[PDB]
């Protein structure tokens, strides 16, 4: 269920807190939505992802292009840029 | 440089326009008629209090408030577990573990910040590189059971989400001082 | 980098030689730190002869007493290291005069020499466990009226040993042993490399 | 001659001069039994005698308090006789001696 | 404010002070929210060049206590200068 | 005067530790090692004594973890092997000290590597 | 007999001729911050980031690999081997990928600390960085070389402690990739003690990936039963299930290694 | 050895001390039962008392046990003058906690570390 | 004596005191204030927590007066680093401790009338209370538990609306004292109250090491402010308001002039604040800007390192005392060269006056009382700790 596969079992006795209870869950999972944004084809075989917004983004950092059958993500947005 | 408070310079020696003066202030009570002017004067000034649900105390950006994790426009959400929030929270509070996403990507399998055990110093709101973990402006969160208040990944996401549009505007106004 | 005179490192350093002198029988080591502070160190028989000689000395009048404490250094025999920090107002300064107890070898105690210290002897009893002989009611200040050991100890666990709950069966507060719900995750910090010679 | 000392307990004492004087001598009679090379004594019977050359020289007492510091006069008796305590004190004391006893190793050394 | 002018001059002279002129509740003096984005000054140590931080850095260049008197004619010293008496304010001696 | 006494300083009565954590509790006096991963030798210096691990369960509510002992956090740091002994014995701890494992001098030269015959 | 009388900083330590500067002081005490020096392996001078000053000479001298001789004064925090480290921290920090918060050696790093203590505070490379492309060495090292200091100590123990001798340095200038230049995983046991002996966290563990950061991890330390050589190991565990085990120094049994198997 | 004395320049001398706390406790334990309502006998409270005074008979030392008395002085005074309520008092008896079995077999079956 | 003890629900007892008095008739002969009711273990707890993530503690000790006790952590941790603020940060500390000596009096002025009976001034001085926390969050984001002066120079610059704000309040403040200053300062009844009770004589003050108001009171001259001038107390002017007798009163005329007094401190700070940097420029003591963090790597290093371990002060021990509104507040730090201090003794000025209640309290009434513990300005945070 949750982004986690967390699922209580059937059996689990914490289903109990659930009881007359929601379980907090969030519809909006990021596994899927970064796979939404498409990979950007940059045109420089390195190629700089400082996050969006500068200073209120991420630590900036530069990714590889070169491999030409895979494409680069950042380690914190997770964008994906290909040449 | 020092100032003397409640010392006689002097000993005024009693003259009776004096001493008349003073035998009037203990017999007709004339200070305490001072000290009743002073309330009756407010009791004409505007009260300053506001109806609190309808009208609320002025909070600026920087107010700290309830906790919140943000998520990157395209949705994915900002934490990606370097784990020093935990390192730094003062009280304990924050508890993370995480593991390669199936995409391969690094975050947090749970991230609970207690905040029964939680100070709300802040300082993760600083601590964190991509700015994940924020401190949201809500203070109204009140809760009726102990369990509540504790808080696992999916309410602060919620959380985030809730409040992203405050929580993006305020963090625009401060950003620029940090 | 802060500014520092050296008016002070030099006056200071005299005192801690005239006092010293003045007191040989009982100081064992005089420095002052780099940060300007006296730091006469004294045997534990000194206690009432050192003091005593900065309250009452006209070249060096250290009327009040700022605080007595006591670090507690497992690793050094006598384990406490009581610490006491004088202020004198005639000459602005203040001094400290630090001497050792260990757990089962009482201090003596200056509530003669300044009262102040009637309660920070009681206060470092109930957390350390020095004794202070002659003290006028030497009785645990801080910690719980039944609390067993001494909590600022460095061998006493953070969270101690009991805790606190209200049982309906009993009507009445009652000890258990602590269960904690998160331990105190202990953050290894230290990094394996040195800063500078010192 | 003043009305009062700023200090609240402290109380006018006339006569200052004669007071200290008395105070000041008893002082160094006392010290006259330390061990001759003490350095109490040496040390102390500088400052008294210094402190009483003033006394005997200055008539006026404003100018006094100026002379030997010690702010009203009044506090200048109450330093002198506590020292003239301490001084009855420390001969009982003998502080004068060596070391009481060497520091066990290691208890003064701080990186632990 | 917004006080007829009777209640106002009741409000003065029963306090005795011209408490108008310095109200206690605030209106449209206090900033303005959304004051101008700021851009703090850079302090030094930001310089591209001769910023070595081994010529300026305090914390480690600091040394163990210096001893004296280890246990392992001369005039006498005082703590430190005898203090200066402070001297009356000149504003308000008294009161 | 002062008075013999031929009794090991044992003052387990005086510290104020219950009984279960005094005679249960094996205490290793050891220098810690270097996490391989850093190469730096200042965590190696000060000898550390360290009492046994104990139960560390999960929570049902949250899953954090749960311990129920008192003494498991501790760890108190001694400059040297005789001082760490002697807190255990006064103590009453159980001990077992650990002699330091320092790395043997190792002969390294750049020029053997371009040996002629390695 | 064959001892040298050697000053650090005036301290006139004596040693076998033969030890070398870096030697010279750990025996002091002193520890010359270092990379690409590991005592079991080969020195290489690679970093260049031990440069000391032997008193009265006119450069500074690599600790790791210059034979010390009679007489010299090292001089190991001298003004000049201050500005010879704050100066080389500027370089390899100025290609490094600031991904500390990814890099999972985060407190792990013989580079942040020895930035730390040995750097400086700021950065003036205001040009652009580079990258390197990663490489899917095998499963149980996760190479994101981008991160690699071109430090050879890779290159060494993979061929000097271990015999594999695949590894090794392709190219010159800026983009020296340290990585097999054809795809081929590095397969051997002994394989895993890479991840150990990279300072930098450029070749991590890829099943201990991201489940830990090293401040939390309780440190026990105990023996491994997996094979009869009984190699000592630390087992890190975090709030009470194991969460890596790496090898912990016997001079005996295992000096700092153990099997692919047992970690 | 070549210990200094605290109070008690001997276990003989020490033991004296004991002795007269014994009795202060002996003395004060009807006292609390009444003037705290609590629920015990005071026989009952009374062999408390023997109990702890002799949790620590083992004690060979002068020294431990003079501070030993001290102590329990102090807490005689925390208790005959009142600062301590029956909260405090009970807590002696660990009346709610649930005792635990020391028997080998019975610790197996029950807890991970014995 | 019908001992009674002052428990702590009643209010005049600051929510934790058992006072044991010992009532000889109404008279009280004896008191034996048995305080530990809020002990936390505040100096326990710091020894397990790195040099930044223990200055929260010091906003918590005295919970009146946050800013000026986490001034006196800040001088510390910088004595032992020899680090020294930048210029602009030490001014904001400077006026930054003056709105807190004009919170802690307002608190301690309004509540002991709370405590005799008069119960308007609490609630004018209270509102014109919020109006400067507002200044703590608009600074810091927490009304009050800032933690916004950090061991080396303090957090963030001031938002670019705070100083106007800042003279706006201090503007009109001054008539607000004065209003309280007619009502409660010559009616006969608090004189009555006030006057002649817990008088304290110079010597016994200085040897109960009381160091505070009750220090001044009774004529003493000392302030830590203007004789070892911390931070910047050297460039600002002001005239320490030395009583002369010791009741009760003249610590209460101290107190109302200080708070005027700190309003001309605070208008040269407003007057006199220089341009410059909030916090010293080394990374290894202050972590780096967020911008530079995000897009040098030196910086990413220096900020992972300082917010998982530490500054790693060197070695030694230093005890540095500020004037703190209550009085001297000290804090004796320990260090080694770790990243979490070894001790950390904070000298509560309040451990010392509150031993002064039995000696000053003499020959007194069950009322007076009431008035003594008013007097000496004491919050349990800081005698417990
Ligand atoms: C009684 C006779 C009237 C008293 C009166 O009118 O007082 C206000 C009137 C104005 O006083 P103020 O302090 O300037 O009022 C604040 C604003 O100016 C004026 O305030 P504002 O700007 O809010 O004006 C609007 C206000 C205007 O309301 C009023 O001014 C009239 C209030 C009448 C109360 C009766 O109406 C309201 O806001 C709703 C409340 C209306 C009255 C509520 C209470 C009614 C009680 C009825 C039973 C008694 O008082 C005077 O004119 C002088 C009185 C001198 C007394 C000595
Ligand atoms: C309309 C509402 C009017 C309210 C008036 C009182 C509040 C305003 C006070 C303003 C102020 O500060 O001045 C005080 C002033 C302030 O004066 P002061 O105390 O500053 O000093 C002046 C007096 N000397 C100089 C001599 C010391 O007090 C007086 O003027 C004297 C008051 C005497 C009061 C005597 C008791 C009350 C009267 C009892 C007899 C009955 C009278 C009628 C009772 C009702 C009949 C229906
Ligand atoms: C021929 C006669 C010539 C003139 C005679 C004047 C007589 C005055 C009558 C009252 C006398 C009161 C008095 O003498 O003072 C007593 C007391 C103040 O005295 P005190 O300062 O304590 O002096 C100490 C000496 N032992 O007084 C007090 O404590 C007053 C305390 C008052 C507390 C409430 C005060 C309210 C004041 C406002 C209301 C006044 C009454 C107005 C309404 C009256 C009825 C309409
Ligand atoms: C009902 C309320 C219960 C409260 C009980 C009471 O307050 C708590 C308490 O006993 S307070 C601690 C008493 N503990 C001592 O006073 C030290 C005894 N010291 C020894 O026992 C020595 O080992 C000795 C050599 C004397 C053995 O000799 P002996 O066996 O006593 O004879
Ligand atoms: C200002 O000093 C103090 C008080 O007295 C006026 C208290 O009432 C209290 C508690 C009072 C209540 C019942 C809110 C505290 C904490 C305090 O600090
Ligand atoms: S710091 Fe920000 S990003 Fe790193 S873990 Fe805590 S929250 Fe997630
Ligand atoms: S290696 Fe990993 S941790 Fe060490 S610096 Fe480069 S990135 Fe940060
Ligand atoms: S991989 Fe690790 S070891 Fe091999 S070179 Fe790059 S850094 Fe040095
Ligand atoms: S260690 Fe000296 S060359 Fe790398
Ligand atoms: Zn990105």
């Amino acid at each position: 269920i949750t982004h986690t596969g967390q699922v209580y079992d059937e059996k689990d006795y914490r289903r109990v807190r659930f009881v007359d209870r929601q379980k907090e869950v969030n519809e909006n999972f990021a596994i899927d939505l970064i796979a939404q944004q498409p990979v950007n084809e940059v045109e420089h075989r390195i190629i700089a992802c400082d996050g969006g917004g500068g200073a209120l983004g991420h630590p900036k950092v530069y990714i590889n292009l070169d491999k030409e059958t895979k494409t680069g993500t950042c380690g914190y947005c997770g964008l994906q840029f290909k040449q | 440089t020092y100032k003397y408070v409640n010392k006689k310079e002097q000993e005024s020696e009693v003259d009776m326009k004096s001493a008349t003066d003073n035998a009037a202030r203990i017999l007709m009570w004339t200070e305490l008629i001072r000290g009743l002017g002073m309330t009756l004067s407010y009791l004409f000034r505007e009260p300053a209090t506001i109806n609190y649900p309808f009208e609320k105390g002025p909070l600026s950006p920087r107010f700290r408030g309830e906790h919140a994790l943000r998520r990157y426009p395209s949705g994915e959400e900002r934490c990606i577990a370097c784990k020093l929030c935990e390192a730094i929270c003062p009280a304990q509070a924050i508890t993370i573990e995480a593991e390669p996403r199936a995409d391969g990507s690094r975050r947090t399998t749970r991230y609970d910040i207690d905040m029964t055990k939680c100070i709300y110093c802040g300082f993760c709101q600083e601590a964190c590189p991509v700015d994940a973990i924020v401190e949201g402006p809500n203070f109204e969160f009140s809760t009726e059971t102990h369990e509540e208040l504790l808080y696992n990944k999916e309410k602060l996401l919620n959380n985030g989400d809730k409040w992203e549009a405050e929580i993006a505007a305020n963090i625009q106004a401060d950003y620029l001082y940090r | 980098v802060r500014p520092r005179s050296d008016v002070t490192h030099k006056q200071l350093s005299a005192f801690g030689e005239y006092v010293a002198e003045i007191l040989p029988k009982y100081v064992q080591q005089v420095q002052v730190s780099c940060l300007d502070e006296l730091e006469i160190c004294i045997h534990p028989d000194g206690v009432i002869p050192t003091l005593t000689f900065l309250r009452d000395h006209t070249n060096a009048q250290f009327k009040s007493l700022a605080d007595l404490t006591a670090v507690d250094v497992p690793t050094r025999q006598n384990r406490f290291e009581i610490v006491y920090n004088l202020l004198s107002l005639r000459f602005n300064s203040r001094i400290r005069v630090k001497t050792y107890a260990d757990e089962l070898t009482p201090i003596d105690s200056i509530v003669s020499v300044h009262i102040a210290a009637n309660w920070y002897e009681r206060e470092v009893w109930d957390m350390f466990g020095v004794f202070f002989f002659n003290h006028p009611d030497l009785r645990r200040i801080l910690t719980d009226y039944g609390f067993e050991g001494h909590p600022f100890r460095k061998d006493f666990p953070l969270t101690g040993y009991v805790e606190l709950r209200y049982d309906d069966e009993v009507k009445r507060v009652v000890a258990e042993p602590v269960e904690l719900a998160q331990e105190f995750r202990k953050f290894d910090l230290n990094s394996p490399w040195e800063a500078f010679p010192a | 001659l003043k009305k009062t000392t700023g200090l609240v307990g402290l109380a006018v004492c006339d006569t200052p001069h004669e007071r200290l004087t008395i105070l000041y001598t008893k002082t160094l009679d006392i010290l006259k039994h330390f061990p001759k090379h003490a350095a109490y004594r040496k040390y102390t019977e500088q400052i008294t005698n210094e402190k009483l050359d003033m006394v005997k020289a200055e008539p006026d007492v404003k100018k006094l308090e100026a002379l030997l510091q010690g702010g009203e006069v009044e506090e200048v008796i109450l330093q002198a006789e506590k020292e003239l305590s301490l001084a009855r004190k420390m001969l009982k004391w003998k502080p004068w001696e060596p070391l009481v006893e060497e520091p066990p190793a290691n208890q003064w050394k701080w990186p632990i | 404010a917004s006080a007829t002018r009777v209640i106002q001059k009741l409000r003065n002279w029963a306090s005795g002070q011209d408490l108008q002129a310095k109200l206690q509740l605030r209106y449209q003096e206090i900033a303005k929210r959304t004051q101008p984005p700021p851009k703090l000054p850079v302090g030094p140590s930001h310089k591209l060049s001769n910023n070595y931080y081994c010529t300026r850095d305090g914390r480690r260049e600091v040394v163990p206590p210096s001893i004296i008197m280890s246990s392992q004619e001369k005039k006498a010293v005082t703590p430190a200068p005898p203090m200066k008496r402070w001297e009356l304010s000149k504003d308000q001696p008294y009161l | 005067q002062l008075i013999t006494v031929d009794e090991k300083l044992d003052i387990t009565t005086l510290t104020g530790v219950p009984e279960e954590h005094i005679k249960t509790r094996k205490v290793r006096i050891f220098v810690p090692a270097r996490n391989n991963m850093q190469s730096g030798v200042n965590n190696t210096k000060k000898w550390k004594m360290e009492f046994d691990t104990r139960e560390r369960w999960e929570n049902p509510l949250m899953g954090w973890a749960s311990t129920a002992d008192p003494l498991s956090n501790m760890v108190l740091t001694f400059s040297a092997k005789e001082d760490a002994i002697a807190f255990a014995e006064k103590n009453g701890w159980s001990y077992d000290v650990e002699e330091k494992k320092v790395p043997k001098p190792k002969s390294k030269s750049y020029g053997a590597n371009f040996s002629w015959n390695k | 007999s064959n001892l040298i009388e050697v000053f650090v900083d005036g301290q006139s330590v004596m040693v076998e001729p033969g030890t070398t500067v870096l030697q010279a002081c750990e025996k002091v005490g002193m520890q010359i911050p270092r990379f690409c020096y590991h005592e079991r392996l080969s020195v290489a001078g690679n970093c260049r980031m031990c440069l000391v000053e032997i008193e009265k000479a006119p450069k500074v001298v690599a600790a790791c690999a210059m034979p010390v001789m009679k007489g010299w004064n090292i001089l190991t925090n001298s003004e000049k081997s201050k500005k010879a480290r704050e100066g080389v921290m500027e370089f390899l920090l100025a290609n490094h990928p600031l991904d500390c918060p990814i890099c999972d050696q985060g407190g792990e790093c013989d580079l942040q600390d020895q930035s730390m203590m040995f750097g400086s505070d700021r950065s003036r490379f205001l040009e652009g960085k580079r990258a390197v492309e990663d490489k899917n060495i095998g499963p149980l090292v996760k190479t994101i070389m981008t991160r690699c200091i071109q430090c050879t100590r890779c290159i060494r123990f993979a061929s000097e402690i271990a015999g594999v001798d695949d590894l090794g340095t392709t190219g010159r200038g800026n983009d020296m990739q340290v990585g097999t230049y054809i795809e081929k995983m590095f397969m051997s046991e002994l394989s895993g003690n890479v991840i150990d002996i990279c300072p930098v966290g450029a070749l991590t563990s890829k099943p201990y990936a991201f489940t830990a950061r090293p401040w939390e991890t309780r440190k026990t330390e105990s023996i491994d039963v997996m094979d009869a050589v009984g190699s000592n190991i630390v087992v890190s565990t975090r709030t009470g299930e194991v969460m890596r085990i790496l090898p912990r120094m016997h001079e005996d049994i295992n000096e700092e290694w153990i099997s692919d198997k047992t970690r | 050895t070549s210990v200094k004395p605290i109070f008690s320049r001997d276990l003989n001398e020490a033991k004296r001390r004991v002795r007269e706390l014994y009795r202060a406790w002996y003395r004060e334990v009807p006292n609390t039962v009444h003037l705290m309502q609590l629920d015990i006998t005071v026989k009952q409270g009374r062999d408390k008392v023997r109990e702890m005074f002799m949790k620590n008979a083992h004690v060979t030392d002068p020294r431990v046990v003079d501070l030993l008395v001290i102590k329990g002085k102090m807490e005689l005074q925390e208790t005959i003058k009142v600062w301590k309520q029956r909260t405090h008092v009970m807590r002696f008896f660990h009346e709610t906690e649930t005792p635990r079995p020391k028997d080998f077999l019975s610790k197996f079956y029950m807890g991970h570390d014995p | 004596n019908m001992t009674l003890n002052f428990g702590p629900q009643h209010p005049a007892a600051h929510g934790v005191l058992r006072l044991v008095l010992e009532l000889s008739g109404e008279m009280v002969r004896k008191c034996d204030p048995h305080i530990g009711l809020l002990h936390r273990g505040t100096e326990k707890l710091i020894e397990y927590k790195t040099y930044l993530q223990a200055l929260p503690y010091f906003d918590r000790l005295d919970y009146v007066s946050m800013m000026c006790n986490e001034q006196a952590y800040s001088i510390a941790v910088e004595k032992l680093l020899n680090i020294q603020p930048p210029p602009r940060a030490q001014w904001i500390r400077v006026l930054f401790g003056e709105i807190t000596r004009i919170l802690n009096h307002i608190m301690a002025v309004t509540t002991h009338a709370l405590d005799i009976g008069a119960m308007t001034p609490f609630f004018w001085m209270f509102e014109e209370r919020e109006k400067m926390f507002e200044f703590y969050e608009r600074v810091s984001g927490a009304r009050m538990h800032a933690a916004y002066i950090r061991p080396g120079g303090v957090h963030q610059d001031l938002p670019l609306g705070l100083l106007d704000d800042i003279y706006e309040f201090s503007k009109n403040f001054s008539l607000r004292i004065d209003e309280v200053e007619e009502m409660l300062t010559n009616n006969r009844i608090w004189r009555n109250r006030t006057v002649d009770i817990g008088v304290v004589t110079a010597e016994d003050a200085l040897n109960y090491g009381f160091s505070g108001v009750m220090l001044r009171g009774s004529g003493i001259q000392w302030d830590l402010r203007k004789t070892q001038p911390y931070d910047v107390y050297d460039q600002v002017e002001f005239d320490v308001p030395i009583g002369s007798r010791g009741d009760c009163y003249d610590r209460y005329l101290c107190r109302v002039e200080e708070m005027r007094q700190s309003l001309r401190i605070i208008e040269q700070c407003l007057n006199k604040m220089p341009p410059g940097e909030i916090k010293v420029d080394d990374a290894k003591v202050s972590p780096p800007k967020r911008a530079e963090m995000k897009t040098s790597m030196e910086s990413l290093i220096h900020h992972f390192k300082l917010y998982t371990e530490g500054y790693q002060v060197p070695p030694g021990a230093t005890y540095t005392a500020i004037e703190a509104p209550k009085g001297e507040f000290g804090v004796y730090l320990v260090s080694d060269g770790s990243s979490r201090p070894y001790r950390c003794k904070i000298k509560a000025p309040g451990f010392a006056h509150l031993a002064g209640l039995d000696k000053m309290s003499k020959g007194h009434m069950l009322a007076d009382v009431v008035a003594i513990i008013g007097t000496q300005d004491i919050v349990f945070g800081e005698i417990d700790r």
